C-alpha cells in the first residue's frame, strides 16, 4: 500500500531542502530588502534635496 | 550623489552670496561715479550759462 521508507526518504529531502531555503530565503531578504532600501533612501534624500 | 554634494551646493550658496555682497557695491559705486558726473557737467553748463546771462 505504502513504502515506509519512501516516507522518510522524502521527509529527510524535503526538510533539508527547506533549511537550505531559509538560509536561502536571507539571499531573496537581501535582495529584497535593497529594492525596498533604494525608495526608503529616496524618499528622504528627494525632500531633503529640495529643502 | 544629491545628498552627498548637497554640502557643495550650500558651500556654494555661501560662496554666491559672498560673491554678490560686493558686486552690489561695486555695480552701486559705478552708477554713483556715473551719476555724479552727470549732474556735475550739466550744473557745470549751467554755471557757463547763468555767467553769460549775468553778463
Amino acid at each position: 500500500g505504502i513504502n515506509p521508507t519512501l516516507f522518510i526518504a522524502q521527509l529527510i529531502n524535503f526538510l533539508l531542502l527547506i533549511f537550505i531555503l531559509r538560509a536561502l530565503l536571507y539571499r531573496p531578504v537581501m535582495n529584497l530588502l535593497n529594492e525596498r532600501t533604494r525608495r526608503i533612501e529616496e524618499s528622504v534624500r528627494d525632500a531633503e534635496k529640495v529643502r | 550623489e544629491q545628498l552627498a554634494n548637497a554640502r557643495r551646493d550650500y558651500e556654494a550658496e555661501i560662496a554666491r552670496a559672498r560673491q554678490e555682497a560686493a558686486k552690489i557695491v561695486a555695480q552701486a559705486q559705478e552708477r554713483a561715479k556715473q551719476q555724479e558726473a552727470e549732474i556735475i557737467a550739466q550744473a557745470r553748463r549751467e554755471a557757463e550759462r547763468l555767467k553769460e546771462e549775468a553778463r
